[PDB]
RNA sequence: GGACCUGGCGGUGCUUCAUAUCCCUCUAGAGGAGCCUGUUCUGUAAUCGAUAAACCCCGAUCAACCUCACCACCUCUUGCUCAGCCUAUAUACCGCCAUCUAACCCUGAUGAAGGCUACAAAGUACGUUAGGUCAAGGUGUAGCCCAUGAGGUGGCAAGAAAUGGGCUACAUUUUCUACCCCAGAAAACUACGAUAGCCCUUAUGAAACUUAAGGGUCGAAGGUGGAUUUAGC
């Protein structure tokens, strides 16, 4: 009355903070750019910003984790992790679409390597 | 809308436009860096030499930044509502109304707390009531008050600003303070710094409780920053009420430039301007000369506040090195009747300088608030040109 | 390139094979 | 595994050739538990032979209640 | 399709560049040796002078690909600051990795 | 030829046909993408350059009225075309 | 559907399993 | 009205000390000049922001053109995108930072209530702000839309101070040479000292007094600077 009366899952990548990159984390695209004496760093850099954001954009809602990109050679492996939701046969399509889009876009033997899990692999609740 | 395009003119009297330039137009009010007198700001560094260490940089710190971020007194009904609104979700209501709602304390000003006072607002306050009244210097040249009071006169802030600009005509300086350690230190400085000498200022006359006689009425009625410390609404209309009987020629009232100061500049107006006496010694009516071109309720009050700036130059201590800009809600309140009815819209916010265009925020005589983009081709080179020049506080030219 | 990156996209989008 | 659990005459074969005749107890359980794995393959959707094999299964592995369930189902069913 | 307006006058520049390093870089060694006689580098001076202005090679700046920022830009990467900060710390730049 | 995933490895004939049919006609969908627009993958980064991953052109390119604009409709197995130009 | 490598015996040919490089199944390792 | 229980004390004083920050003491420097670099006003046709206060060697690990988003005119218009706006709005939200404000068991006669001794005696288990920020960390909304958009060519005035930061000195524990620590000269006015001014070469560039390096000329003030301030570990 008077005044004086008054008077969230994350998964394992998540989890752990950037200072983690190189101690309990790994990387998630792999390539001999940054290496010392090594050319083409920025070029693998703009080929895994598109690499990532072309996959979230045709696989929308099944990534259960981010991308790994791995680069040995002349070769590009795309390992996903993505979800049993979608049916087989949508991915099976995606898979040949996009292994022939990005073939011949970046000249080189994409590849992906899909691993279903039944749902987000959930580490702690931050 | 006091802004139409094309059809609104700049408004030539005088001949500004043919006799001067652009940058001397007559709604110019901008004051430059305020710079305190040399004694004043020697006696503040003389009465602080006592103690000017690392806590009293935390101690003026906190004390400004307080008496920013302070509330209103929250009036018992709004409390009430509060609680019924609690209930209705629902000591469990009292744990959460005591969060949510602001914890409003009397400031009990004793000698240190004075000091620190002195120290953390000296400056500001000088600076805002500076130019507050170098609005009615410039719009009237030809008035010389002889007759000053100031409630709350806590560091004679606004008996030295009166003193630089009408120091040849005023003879008499009322200043009223509850605190007995604050008059002290105000009779120091004026003597300064020091218990014993000459004061710089003749006529000053210091005193705890108002005059009394009802025939007196003094030419210049100043309130600065001293109405957000009454406990309570009855208290704040009642000392209105009486600054404004007491009021001659023009009651000048300043607070923080916050949405509370804001408020409460407003309900004074309110009230000053809706006369409630029935028969008052005084018949004469008043109006708002400063910062509102009209009379009727702001369009800022809703959400929004109005405030305005001025930069100034701190005394020289430990901490203050750079200059810096006081923000502070200001309103002036004439007795009779307007001068005359060509008024002009004030600008109560940072103008914005883009190329070939430029945004005012302007409060038109109409009652409205017009956020206008002005450029040449669509308002006319003069008229743009004044835009360009023209800056926060200022008044726009423009006729029909 | 920016015009083979970005008009790749809106090719995609209007086919109804990117989000 | 291979996508044959609705393929009722295999679900037949494998049936009438565990319920042919009588095994030691541990062979008896394991085809009780295939039995109960077809019974509920044919829920998830009725041969005379495949409720008598499948009864006459849970009683031999000694799983008398579900036989006696499976009772209901021969007069249901007709 | 290019980030800004900025980027495209600098994609412009660089095209320009391209296309007149030869002829400029033929005229520039003629004024560079202090064998021909004077009468010829004065004129290649004209012709050098003569050619587009944004044909010059020090008219170029190293904006980011991604925000098109005049600087703070990693030449090795291409990539200002903030990009590269964000791309690291999410471990999607291999071998980066926060020092200890 | 399929993924070993068990949510994507076939389980039965039919399903094994369905699942290699979708992923060639995904890839059809992708080159059908490529050869209707060239200009997005004309952009040759791949040395030595591979041929067999840039765009093919399905359409003529002499115009006017000759023998080998005749010709080169035959090679490209544009019959009514030729037939046209003859 | 199950893992496969419930199928796999305890002295099968490993090299068959993966002949060439390839990344972590774990329904294969 | 008698006896008792928990208290709180939203209260004080004193005593000893552990008493680290903050003090105090102690050590070693800088502070007064000449420059530059931000910033303040002023001045100017002439970037911006930093909106109460506490964070300018700030955005910028770099400004001749460009960068550039500022000014003078000139010049184009469905325009790199099909537009485009470094135009406004976080005084629209969102990110961000900031200001302020249990269960069990025993005892008391089964009362409020209480429960420890180790050479062991009942205890075990937020809200707020006319806040900042669009170098977007975001999403929207308002405007301009033959120009709040493009493009071209030139120009951002500078002397009064007020500050911060840095550099360089005022020398003899110094300066030059050899050398890299056993030498020879110079030395207070032809001593030291200028990253001060002016002139000439070299580098880069299309364009250099206008940026840098060196040489010449020059040899200014400076004569160790209190109150203060910077670190210590
Ligand atoms: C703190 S000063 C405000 C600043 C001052 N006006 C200045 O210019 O520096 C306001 C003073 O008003 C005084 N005051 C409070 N209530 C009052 C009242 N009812 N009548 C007169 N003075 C009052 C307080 O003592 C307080 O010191
Ligand atoms: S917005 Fe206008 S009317 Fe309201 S306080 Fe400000 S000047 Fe006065
Ligand atoms: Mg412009």
């Amino acid at each position: 009355r008077e005044l004086p009366c008054a008077w969230k899952p994350v998964t394992y990548e998540e989890a752990h903070a950037p200072h983690y990159i190189a101690h309990r984390k790994g990387w998630l695209s792999l390539h001999t750019g940054n290496l010392d004496g090594e050319d083409h760093a920025a070029e693998r850099t703009v080929e895994d910003v598109f690499l990532r954001k072309f996959m979230w954009g045709t696989f929308p809602g099944c990534l259960a984790d981010q991308l790994v990109l791995k680069r040995r050679g002349n070769q590009l492996e795309i390992c996903a992790v993505v979800l049993r939701q979608l049916s087989p046969h949508k991915y099976y399509f995606l898979v040949g679409y996009s292994e022939t889009l990005l073939s011949y876009f970046y000249k080189c033997p994409v590849r992906l390597h899909l691993q279903t899990v039944p749902s987000k692999v959930v580490y702690k609740y931050l | 809308a006091a802004l139409v395009p094309g059809v609104t003119q700049v408004d030539n009297k005088s001949g500004f436009l043919q006799k001067r330039p652009h940058r001397q137009h007559p709604g110019i009010l901008k004051l430059p860096h305020v710079r305190l007198p040399q004694a004043l700001a020697n006696g503040a560094q003389l009465l602080l030499l006592g103690s000017a260490g690392p806590t009293m940089e935390n101690q003026v710190q906190t004390l400004t930044s307080y008496l920013w971020s302070r509330h209103l007194p929250v009036e018992p009904e709004e409390l009430q509502r509060r609680a019924r609104h609690l209930e209705k979700k629902f000591g469990a209501v009292l744990h959460a109304l005591r969060k949510t709602t602001y914890h409003w304390q009397e400031l009990s000003y004793t000698e240190g707390l004075s000091l620190v006072y002195m120290a953390a607002r000296l400056d500001g306050g000088f600076a805002a009531v500076s130019r507050a009244f170098h609005e009615i210097r410039a719009r009237n040249p030809a008035f010389q008050p002889q007759t000053l009071m100031d409630f709350g006169s806590g560091t004679g802030s606004v008996t030295w600003a009166a003193h630089s600009i009408w120091g040849q005509s005023l003879r008499e300086y009322m200043c009223v303070d509850r605190s007995a350690a604050m008059l002290v230190l105000a009779e120091k400085l004026l003597k300064g710094g020091s218990e014993s000498g000459e004061p710089y200022i003749p006529g000053v006359f210091f005193r705890q409780f108002l005059p009394v006689s009802p025939k007196v009425q003094f030419d210049v009625v100043v309130s600065a920053f001293s109405l957000s410390e009454l406990p309570s609404k009855a208290d704040r209309t009642e000392v209105v009420q009486t600054l404004w009987r007491k009021t001659g020629h023009f009651l000048v009232l300043v607070e923080n430039g916050t949405k509370a100061g804001h408020s409460l500049l407003m309900d004074a107006r309110d009230l000053v301007l809706k006369g409630k006496e029935k028969s008052p010694l005084d018949p004469r009516p008043g109006f708002v000369f400063a910062p509102c071109p009209h009379e009727l309720p702001c369009p800022q009050l809703t959400n929004l506040a109005c405030s305005f700036s001025q930069a100034y130059h701190p005394i020289p201590f430990s901490w203050n090195k750079k200059p810096k800009e006081e923000k502070f809600s200001m309103v002036i309140l004439a007795r009779g009747s307007p001068e005359e009815a060509h008024r002009w819209p004030r600008i109560t916010q940072p103008v914005l300088k883009r190329p070939r265009h430029v945004h005012c925020h302007l409060c038109c005589p109409d009652g409205h608030m017009q956020h206008a983009v002005l450029t040449a081709r669509r308002h006319g080179r003069d008229l743009y040109r004044c835009a360009r020049v023209s800056s926060w506080g200022d008044l726009l030219p423009v006729l029909t | 390139n920016h015009h083979t990156y970005a008009e790749l996209m809106q090719t995609l989008r209007f086919l109804g094979l990117y989000r | 595994e291979y996508g044959h659990t609705f393929r009722s005459d295999l679900r037949e074969e494998i049936l009438m050739l565990m319920a042919r005749d009588k095994h030691p107890p541990e062979l008896q359980v394991a085809f009780a538990d295939c039995a109960a794995d077809i019974k509920s393959a044919y829920e998830s959707q009725w041969p005379a032979t495949s409720l008598n094999c499948i009864a006459i299964l849970f009683l031999r592995a000694g799983r008398t209640q579900e036989a006696w369930k499976m009772l209901g189902l021969f007069r249901k069913h007709n | 399709h290019y980030v800004d307006w900025r980027m495209w006058r600098d994609v412009k520049r660089r095209k320009m560049a391209y296309e007149y390093a030869d002829e400029r870089l033929r005229i520039n060694s003629l004024r560079k040796n202090t064998i021909l006689p004077k009468i010829l580098q004065d004129v290649a001076d004209e012709e050098i002078a003569a050619l587009p202005r944004d044909s010059c090679p020090v008219r170029i700046r190293n904006r980011c690909v991604m925000t098109s920022r005049p600087r703070g830009v990693k030449r090795r990467w291409r990539l200002s600051r903030i990009v590269f900060r964000h791309l690291a710390d999410h471990g999607q730049l291999s071998g980066i990795q926060r020092a200890t | 030829v399929f993924q070993d995933d068990p949510y994507l490895m076939p389980a039965s004939s039919l399903e094994s046909r369905s699942f290699l049919l979708a992923k060639k006609s995904g890839e059809n969908v992708a080159k059908f993408i490529i050869n209707s627009y060239p200009k997005y993958f004309q952009k040759d980064i791949a040395e030595p350059h591979i041929p067999c991953l840039m765009p093919e052109y399905f359409e003529p390119q002499i115009k006017d009225i000759s023998e080998a604009a005749l010709k080169e409709r035959i090679e490209l197995r544009k019959v009514k075309a030729s037939v046209d130009m003859f | 559907l199950p893992p496969r490598t419930e199928k796999m015996a305890v002295d099968q040919d490993w090299p068959s399993v993966y002949p060439v490089a390839a990344p972590f199944k774990p329904s294969a390792v």
